């Protein structure tokens, strides 16, 4: 849809949900952390996801009101990616997201960081990333060895690890 | 014996003859007057190839819940 214009009152809703309707817990997740584990979300989550846009695709209308089961299971699955994250690979996904919020959450600025959180998760939970609708050919950005595009200022924390981790072979 | 006139049976078969032909045409302009205002098909009233009336709409942001039938 489009924005407010010209004039326009916040307004919430004390109300409570319907009691047939059962309860789920939320993400709780801000803007960059929720960014750099979206990649690990989708890689589980993609038949829950995929249900999801499938139960409110043939509702037709209902969508709201029918698909709450789906979006349910949706956000359990990213509940269960985020503490497996927290639990395990905290720090990590710290340097991660505070690298990209010293940038606009362009991922380019945060690559050292975002090398470490792919290495641990997929030795310890088995999830990678992946792009998906690219050929064999094409060489996803994140791999590339000299890209042309660099940040302002590479973050330092970032780089201190990356070399004490090169230092200890753990990349 | 110079009065040499066509017959009565070669007349009436003549004038029967014309008015057929004229009744003829009678039909053909009333079955024109109810082929045309007659409702046709899609195709044959807009498009041929796409005779999907229904509308597809943009796809930069197509949200899953938008189609309906």
């Amino acid at each position: 849809p489009r924005e407010a214009a010209a004039h326009w009152v916040p307004f919430e809703d004390k109300a409570n949900m319907p009691d047939n309707v059962p309860d789920v817990v939320e993400v709780g997740a801000t803007s960059a952390p929720l960014l750099s584990a979206s990649y690990f979300i989708g890689a589980k989550c993609k038949p829950y996801n995929d249900d999801f846009m499938l139960c409110r695709e043939e509702s037709q209308g209902s969508g709201a009101i029918d698909c709450l089961k789906e979006g349910r299971r949706v956000t359990r699955c990213a509940v269960s990616v985020i503490e497996d994250i927290n639990k395990s690979c905290l720090d990590e996904f710290r340097l991660h997201w505070q690298c990209l919020e010293q940038n606009n959450h362009q991922l380019s600025g945060c690559r050292k960081a975002e090398a470490l959180l792919n290495k641990c998760v997929f030795t310890k939970l088995n999830l990678e990333k992946k792009i998906p609708g690219l050929r064999p050919d094409e060489e996803p950005v994140f791999l590339k060895k000299d890209p042309w595009i660099k940040p302002a200022v590479d973050d330092f924390k970032s780089v201190r690890a990356y070399a004490e981790a090169k230092k200890n072979g753990t990349l | 014996t110079f009065f040499h006139p066509k017959s009565r049976e070669d007349i009436l078969n003549e004038e029967a003859k014309i008015v057929q032909a004229l009744n003829n045409q009678r039909e053909l302009t009333i079955k024109m007057h109810e082929l045309k205002r007659e409702e046709k098909d899609y195709a044959h009233s807009y498009s041929p190839l796409f005779s999907d009336p229904v509308p597809q709409g943009g796809s930069i942001g197509k949200a899953p819940g938008s189609s309906r039938e």
